[PDB]
DNA sequence: AATCCCCTTGGCGGTTAAAACGCGGGGGACAGCGCGTACGTGCGTTTAAGCGGTGCTAGAGCTGTCTACGACCAATTGAGCGGCCTCGGCACCGGGATTCTCGA
DNA sequence: TCGAGAATCCCGGTGCCGAGGCCGCTCAATTGGTCGTAGACAGCTCTAGCACCGCTTAAACGCACGTACGCGCTGTCCCCCGCGTTTTAACCGCCAAGGGGATT
């Protein structure tokens, strides 16, 4: 019999894991690609230094981060643990964001 | 926009003319006074030429260009007036000549007793001189003030005037705003005298006012007159609604004196009531300042006043000077302003139309204050003349009153035995002790001796029945009352506080008088059955009255003696006080008489009345 | 002087 | 004379005419006085030293002797008044405190 | 090209504080960037503060009264206290 | 050239790796589109203004300064680049 | 007698068009007063002082009552709870 | 307690604990306004410590802003000061 | 305005780490039902808010002097900044022991 | 309550790269003068904030009663997770172009 974990375990796990490292979360190239390609549509042909499109990623994974937080919060709210759409436009909402 | 404001030449002159001639204190009235630059402008007296002097002006240190544009803004606001002057003496004028041809023919407009009139009654001639009056006024479009003293009928003079307009095809709605205490006698009048007029009472709680308002915009019943409050009036933007988007032709205010005050709210709630015309009645026009006479000819004439109150009121509000500080410019436009009013306010006097009333007396009672009272108020007085604490006054008068308004009897140590004693009571068996005390310490010894009364297990702590009647002007009360109960008089007897009645109750109590008492704290609609009950039964002796509610408009033609246990800073509340029962229909001398006690504020008070009463007395002669 | 002239009619 | 800086004179650490010439340029007011440099300078000196100390304790806790970002977001994020001050500011590098919801555990 | 920072101030302060704690570069330059953020902070709460009073002078009432509005609560009464005994230093000396 | 189709390269394991940092214990399958579209209206609206700023000091090259400022400007103040 | 709800749009309806006070105002008076006596002792308060601080007080507790009010229809209920206050709060910042 | 306010008549009230002025109706009214159909009982104590602290949070500025220009009194600009300072910056008496 | 060199854009290739696709299953979302309690409404009683009125006085608000303080300038100088080494603090790997999950 | 297996921590060894110390040289901070006006201070006016009273009336409160909604229990089904296998594309390392912001 092969060893399954209970359906969770490896979330828990990982919810630690992720919570006590410090690095990024997303790929550096595609997130390039997204800010050029945001960029684009304002002007045509910029020129971005490194370090701009770092601040962008660190700006943009903190956002998500507190974002996916009053997410939960808003989930644990309706006595469930999986978080949905509707719980994001809660959030959103109550911030002001929207 | 702001642009560049070139004077005018005729402005230049008036300007220079009025710098020239003007006085110290006239110059003061300049804004942007500085008053060593009002000061210069004598210094700066060549008056060399308008560029000349602008020149002075600026080479003066010390001195500002806006003061030119000042002065310019006070002549136009004075101009202002000026054609307003010559708009109001025409007005009179107008009138003044089709007042006098009247007289030529051997008959003339002498409107007579309407035959809509209670046929049994009949008007005496003065009442029929003032309906003539309001008749002719109203004919011009104008608005009056019937300012005719206390008792001379002016409730009567006004039902037959609507009367009168009855007659003459106008049955429009026209209103009537009264007194809370006055308003049933209202309804029993315009009955009595005018049973034709349909009258709403549109008056009560805010259900009852809701039906009243469903079943008129139901255009159920057709009305002539709605009598109601000043309360009932404005308390709700319905009943607002209601008052504006009727069709109102007259609009008449009883005590007009409650709208002396042009900044309190029932006034400009007043003047948002829609109505071709308004009618004020008053006995005492003029209270204590110039500025209230203002107030009252801005409500009854507004719009010839109404874009012009800002320049009213400035230069009305210098009541803080005296009767000689008044600048020259000031008498005479005190003068011209009993000029403006002659047309629109018309006086009777009782003494010197109904010759069949008694005339009225006064007794001025000096009251000597008991030892225990003396020492109380040395004490108290030392205390607070060292010295918040608005104490300086107002509780220096109480223990001129009588000194249970205060708590000296009831020391701390009795508070906290009562306060822990009091656990015993069922419905302060929970209660904290330490918040007991607290709220005793705020409470008067009468009141500290009601609640001794109230509760079984602090029954002990009464108060002697010696105590309670340790007064100078109980002492003197109770002689004076046994004197006229001899006599066989009925006294109607006055004070400004609700708990120096209270113990007058107590005091009447231990002297097995008969008595009735009215004041704010009595529901409105069993004051007329009280008022009746004092005027038929005779068995009543005695009419505790508070001074506000009891005072205003109602007739007291049963008593013939009228004690005022306290009087006023204002002396017209008073007034008012002492002719409720000096009025048409007395049968006896009305005999007033003041308590006043020896030694106190209350002497400062009484010298202070007598001060302003002779100031009415010159002002009106 | 209108209250002379309402007793002078 | 012998020049001393203003900042010996006020017990100081951090700079006063550095201070008060960012002072000056900043376009703050025309007219900057005599104590206001020194003021400002005392009281980032006591910032920085009270988030220097919390830092450096939540470095020992790790057994390091050398402060990182993650020290500093640990540092701020657990004290309650350094966490009102700098409620609405991203620490780069800092990460996230570990903080679990109690029904997410299992049951 | 010259550059300032507060790297050499915030260095010196942290070897008062912990005699053998070092810092790297990144917690460097977040230190830098904090305290360029509340100087700038309390130097326009100052100004402002100074602009609504009518007045065109910045000087240490301003500053206190900018640090007591800024800093919540004990950190409000210990950084007046300090910059107060600064300034008294400075003044008496 | 043509830049297209990259919202996508903020992928599904990277979104359920940043809910996780953020506590989340378990996701809905329809998280990922709510979130990209999220992240491109965070994304758009600093651009726009680190766009602004670089216009106005009118250069061709974005710097980190300017992002900083721009989130400085949002309420979103950021330490460790300036 | 008429069913709970009828009267709760005639109030929403009532209270939403007008901008007058909802509180009365020597209550509030005597709070702010008490609130500030534990700051500086011996104050005094302009009229229009406490009456700005009066209508900020009620558009505060308006918004923070209407974002309760979303976080309880979140839960699937009708009546407003504590933690449906305490969980708006949170979002917001407030705690 | 005290007296029991019913039955006692007294003249003057030692007017204390005055957060209680804010009475539950108000705050029916208040959440009526932000749209609420239905309000549970323990609302109320929630709203009276919310508003004490926001009123505490605002009077501190407000008093700072006062004790600053050498005044005795808290004017209006002061609170619409103190307002401004929180993000709710509030028109009606100026900006 | 001419020029420069440094940094960003773009390119090749490979590898290998991560993402995509598939699938069973379990555990949680979600609808339904039923009790029971707590909230809304109606009614009488009271209780205090609100308004007017009277009075007093602290303190805001303004003006005018003039003293000191802060700005601007000059010359001096030494504190900080950039540069360049240099060593140990820390990231990483590898083996052993420990601890946590899960299904008998 | 337990054995096995998978994840995790501890300890020891390694080496490398960045913290930290020393040094030369600006160039900004310091010190000493002078000058102009900003604000501290004294004084004065008068305003509005506060203390007290009474009257009136509408709102707040205490209680009764009933019914609508919140919470617990149940069942189901469907959708997400853990594990396995495959693809693909990020990442690193090295290299060239060129243009753009700074310096003359
Ligand atoms: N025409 C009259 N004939 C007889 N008695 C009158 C007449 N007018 C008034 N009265 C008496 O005066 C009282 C009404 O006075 P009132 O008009 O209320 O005085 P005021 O004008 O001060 O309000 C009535 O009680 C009535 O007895
Ligand atoms: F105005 Be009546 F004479 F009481
Ligand atoms: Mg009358």
């Amino acid at each position: 019999k092969p060893h399954r974990y209970r359906p969770g375990t490896v979330a828990l796990r990982e919810i630690r894991r992720y919570q006590k490292s410090t690095e990024l979360l997303i790929r550096k190239l595609p997130f390039q690609r997204l800010v050029r390609e945001i960029a684009q549509d304002f002007k045509t042909d910029l020129r971005f230094q490194s370090s701009a499109v770092m601040a962008l990623q660190e700006a943009s994974e903190a956002y998500l981060v507190a974002l996916f937080e009053d997410t939960n919060l808003c989930a644990i709210h309706a006595k469930r643990v999986t978080i949905m759409p509707k719980d994001i436009q809660l959030a959103r909402r109550i911030r002001g964001e929207r | 926009s702001s642009g560049e404001e070139v004077m005018e030449d005729g402005y230049k002159g008036k300007i220079l003319h009025f710098l020239q001639d003007a006085s110290i204190g006239e110059l003061t009235l300049i804004p942007q006074c500085s008053q060593k630059k009002a000061q210069k402008i004598t210094e700066l007296r060549p008056f060399n030429s308008w560029e000349a002097l602008f020149t002075k002006m600026s080479k003066t240190n010390g001195l500002s260009e806006d003061l030119i544009w000042h002065c310019k803004t006070l002549i136009q606001e004075r101009d202002v007036v000026i054609r307003l002057m010559n708009k109001c003496e025409d007005i009179s004028n107008k009138l003044t000549k089709q007042v006098t041809m009247l007289t030529g023919n051997g008959g003339g407009w002498n409107i007579e007793q309407p035959s809509i009139l209670n046929q049994s009654l009949s008007l005496k001639p003065y009442q029929k001189v003032g309906l003539n009056w309001l008749a002719l006024v109203h004919k011009h479009g104008l608005n009056g003030i019937l300012a005719d003293e206390m008792g001379l009928g002016k409730t009567i003079q006004a039902i037959a005037f609507l009367a009168y307009l009855y007659q003459e095809g106008n049955n429009g709605p026209h209103l009537i705003v009264v007194p809370a205490s006055t308003i049933d006698n209202w309804l029993r009048e315009v009955n009595l005298w005018c049973p034709t007029l349909k009258v709403l009472c549109y008056y009560g709680s805010q259900e009852e006012r809701k039906q009243i308002r469903f079943n008129i915009h139901s255009r159920y019943e057709d009305y002539n007159v709605i009598v109601t409050t000043y309360n009932c009036a404005i308390s709700s933007s319905d009943d607002r609604s209601l008052f504006r988007r009727l069709k109102l032709n007259y609009a008449i205010f009883d005590e007009g004196h409650m709208l002396k005050n042009m900044g309190s709210i029932r006034y400009q709630h007043l003047m948002t009531i829609n109505a071709n015309n308004r009618l004020l009645l008053t006995g005492t026009p003029v209270q204590n300042n110039l500025l209230e006479l203002m107030s009252l000819l801005n409500f009854v004439m507004p719009h010839m006043f109404s874009s012009s109150t800002s320049e009213i009121r400035r230069m009305f509000s210098s009541k803080t000077k005296s009767a000689d500080e008044q600048s020259i410019y000031e008498k005479e436009r005190i003068a011209h302003a009993k000029q403006i009013i002659k047309p629109f306010i018309l006086r009777r006097v009782k003494e010197e139309v109904l010759k069949q009333l008694p005339p009225k007396k006064d007794r001025i009672e000096l009251c000597a204050m008991s030892e225990k009272q003396e020492q109380l108020y040395l004490g108290l007085f030392n205390r607070l003349k060292k010295s918040e604490m608005c104490n300086v006054m107002m509780q220096l008068r109480k223990m001129a009153n009588h000194p249970l308004l205060h708590r000296q009897y009831y020391t701390a140590e009795k508070l906290k035995e009562m306060s822990q004693l009091m656990l015993k009571e069922p419905t302060h068996c929970e209660a904290n002790p330490d918040l007991i005390f607290e709220d005793m310490e705020v409470m008067t010894d009468f009141e500290l001796h009601v609640l001794c009364k109230q509760y079984r297990h602090i029954n002990n702590f009464q108060l002697d029945m010696d105590l309670i009647l340790d007064s100078g002007k109980f002492r003197v009360l109770g002689c004076i009352l046994s004197e006229l109960k001899q006599k066989g008089d009925r006294v109607v007897l006055f004070s400004q506080f609700t708990m120096m009645l209270d113990i007058l109750e107590v005091l009447l109590k231990h002297h097995q008088h008969r008595y009735l008492r009215l004041d704010g704290k009595t529901q409105i609609s069993e004051r007329i059955h009280l008022i009746d009950e004092f005027n038929t039964d005779m068995d009543i002796f005695v009419f505790l009255l508070s001074t506000k509610a009891g005072g205003l408009g109602i007739n007291l033609t049963s008593a013939n003696v009228v004690i005022l246990h306290d009087i006023d800073c204002n002396p017209y509340n008073d007034k008012q006080a002492e002719d409720r029962c000096h009025r048409v229909g007395q049968t006896k001398e009305v005999l007033v008489i003041k308590l006043i006690s020896q030694g106190t504020i209350e002497e400062s008070m009484l010298k202070i009345n007598q001060q302003k009463l002779k100031l009415e007395q010159d002002m009106t002669t | 002087t209108l209250l002379k002239t309402s007793m002078g009619l | 004379a012998k020049a001393k800086t203003r900042s010996s004179r006020a017990g100081l650490q951090f700079p006063v005419g550095r201070v008060h010439r960012l002072l000056r340029k900043g376009n703050y007011a025309e007219r900057v006085g005599a104590g206001a440099p020194v003021y400002l300078a005392a009281v980032l000196e006591y910032l920085t030293a009270e988030i220097l100390e919390l830092a450096g304790n939540a470095a020992r806790d790790n057994k390091k002797t050398r402060i990182i970002p993650r020290h500093l977001q640990l540092a701020v994020r657990n004290d309650e008044e350094l966490n009102k001050l700098l409620g609405r500011v991203t620490i780069a590098q800092g990460g996230v405190l570990p903080n679990i919801q109690s029904v997410l555990l299992p049951k | 090209t010259r550059k300032e920072s507060y790297a050499i101030y915030v260095y010196k302060v942290l070897k008062q504080v912990h005699p053998d704690t070092g810092i790297s570069s990144k917690a460097m330059s977040i230190m830098n960037s904090f305290v360029n953020d509340v100087f700038e902070r309390i130097a326009g709460e100052a100004s402002r503060l100074a602009h609504y009073n009518k007045r065109s002078t910045i000087t240490s009432r301003e500053i206190q009264t900018a640090v007591r509005l800024l800093l919540p609560g004990e950190l409000a009464k210990h950084a007046v206290s300090e910059g107060t005994k600064a300034v008294t230093k400075y003044t008496s000396a | 050239k043509v830049l297209r189709d990259n919202i996508q390269g903020i992928t599904k394991p990277a979104i359920r790796r940043l809910a996780r940092r953020g506590g989340v214990k378990r996701i809905s399958g329809l998280i990922y589109e709510e979130t990209r579209g999220v992240l491109k209206v965070f994304l758009e609206n600093v651009i726009r203004d680190a766009v602004t700023y670089t216009e106005h000091a009118k250069r061709k090259t974005v710097t980190a300064m300017d992002v900083v400022y721009a989130l400085k400007r949002q309420g979103r103040t950021l330490y460790g680049f300036g």
